[PDB]
């Protein structure tokens, strides 16, 4: 499990929670994650994501 | 052999040029801006201090590289004054260039105050990295700020200055943070998050002089207060920049006047992110300014293609009190009532049928956001 960070804004998408409402299930990986998806609080594409931890 | 030329290398700029390429890897490509050029996200610039970054640790590539990836010349430092729509081209000085379409991406400028004194110059405003730098040229050694302004962006550099260490006093005539923004229950819980980081608010009065007294400046509030500080951060607001647009005969309001399309009232010109006013619509956040660059690189590369907000929540980075805030969309009114207590206040706009239009969330209670976002309506019907 990783943690994801938005560039733009700060949105930590954490792969050990997922984001169960968007709806992305908990142990879902970054990879995993459908490739038209958005950052729920600004916008941005999966480019503008770095893994953190 | 025409360009298409963009005016702006902010999130608007660059993002349409990476939409576009997508679309469009032939057409040259010519990139404008007054600034150093330099990709980065404005929205940091508020975290800088809680982060430990200097302007330079904000930076995420320079402009030659961004030259590279978008197949594109960028010119930086170069300060576009003036627009020739008859004759499709722009003004740099006394030099020319002539545009396929052209792009008006250049943002909002910082809403001045008048000051007297001595040191009525000393005024610092933040708003692009370069300003940043300024900034923190002028904070090194310091311990206090005054901050004018007290909206969103007011808010929170002075959260993010006093987890940086510095003594803040935020000073505007308003009579609470982040008015018309916010609910008046919901921006007292955020207003005692600050004052808990030992910022201390001035509402009501505003600065009346700066002046150089012993070892830095005493601020003279229009009330009579006197206020030692070391320097003042401008962050009153800020307005489209619509000067050039409206001497070039393109129609402005708020900002510049587009419809859903991004095209101005000019064949050939359009505009998106902070200097644009879509369909009425000004807004000042990322969210909008994704959508109009996905939109219109669609458009500029030969398929017409509209822009419909959903919901766009704003999430204010005040670590000191967590704020979401969704006003309602214009032309739609109902009753606010606030639910919860203390820091975590859940502040509802219902209409008359009972459904949820708009809201406000402090502290434990912004966790309920998504639910939320699910009941609200667009700000585009
Ligand atoms: C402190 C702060 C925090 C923020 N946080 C958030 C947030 O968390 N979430 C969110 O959604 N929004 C946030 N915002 C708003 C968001 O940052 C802006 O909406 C967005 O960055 C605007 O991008 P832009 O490209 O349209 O404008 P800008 O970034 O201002 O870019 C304008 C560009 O045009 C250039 N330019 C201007 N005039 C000329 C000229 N005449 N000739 C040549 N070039 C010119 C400039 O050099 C610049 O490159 C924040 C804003 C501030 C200041
Ligand atoms: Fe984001």
């Amino acid at each position: 499990m990783r943690k994801w960070q938005c560039v733009v804004c700060g949105f930590i998408y954490d792969e050990a929670l997922g984001l169960p409402e968007e709806g992305i299930p908990a142990g879902t990986r970054w990879e995993d994650i459908p490739a038209d998806w958005v950052c729920p609080d600004c916008g941005v594409g999966k480019i503008d994501f770095e893994m953190i931890e | 052999r025409a360009p298409l030329v963009i005016i702006g290398t902010g999130l608007a700029g660059y993002n349409l040029a990476r939409e576009w390429r997508k679309l469009d890897g032939e057409t040259p490509l010519l990139m404008i801006t007054a600034d150093d050029g330099r990709s980065y996200s404005k929205p940091m610039l508020s975290t800088g201090f809680s982060k430990n970054k200097d302007a330079d640790g904000l930076a995420m590539a320079e402009p030659g590289a961004m030259a590279e990836q978008l197949n594109a010349r960028i010119l930086t430092h170069t300060r576009v004054t003036g627009i020739d729509p008859g004759h499709q081209r722009i003004w740099i000085g006394e030099e020319e260039v002539r545009y396929r379409d052209l792009v008006l991406a250049w943002g909002a400028e910082p809403i001045r105050v008048p000051v007297e004194g001595d040191a009525q110059d000393a005024l610092y405003p933040i708003n692009d990295l370069e300003d940043y730098a300024r900034f923190r040229q002028a904070a090194a050694g310091k311990r206090r700020v005054l901050l004018l302004g007290a909206g969103l962006i007011g808010c929170e550099f002075a959260n993010d200055l006093s987890s940086g260490g510095y003594q803040l006093d935020v000073v505007a005539p308003c009579e609470q943070v982040m008015p018309g923004l916010l609910h008046p229950a919901a921006a007292k819980a955020v207003q005692a998050g600050l004052e808990g980081l030992g910022v201390r608010f001035h509402l009501g009065p505003v600065l009346a002089s700066l002046k150089k007294a012993g070892e830095g400046l005493e601020a003279h509030l229009s009330d009579g207060e006197v206020i030692p500080c070391d320097l003042v951060v401008s962050a009153v607001g800020l307005r489209p920049r619509t000067e050039l647009a409206f001497a070039a005969g393109l129609a402005v309001n708020r900002g510049i006047v587009v419809d859903r399309s991004l095209r101005t009232s000019h064949a050939n010109i359009y505009a998106l992110g902070d200097c644009a006013e879509v369909d009425g619509l000004n807004l000042l956040y990322v969210m909008p300014l994704m959508a109009c660059a996905r939109a219109l690189a669609q458009t500029l590369a030969g398929n017409p293609s509209q822009v419909a907000y959903g919901p766009m929540p704003v999430t204010v980075k005040t670590p000191a009190c967590p704020l979401v805030v969704s006003p309602p969309p214009r032309g739609m009114d109902g009753q606010w009532l606030v639910e919860g207590s203390g820091t975590d206040l859940k502040v509802l706009c219902r209409d008359t049928a009972g459904r949820v239009i708009g809201y406000a969330l402090t502290g434990a209670a912004v966790n309920e956001k998504l639910a939320l976002n699910k009941e609200l309506p667009g700000l585009m019907a």
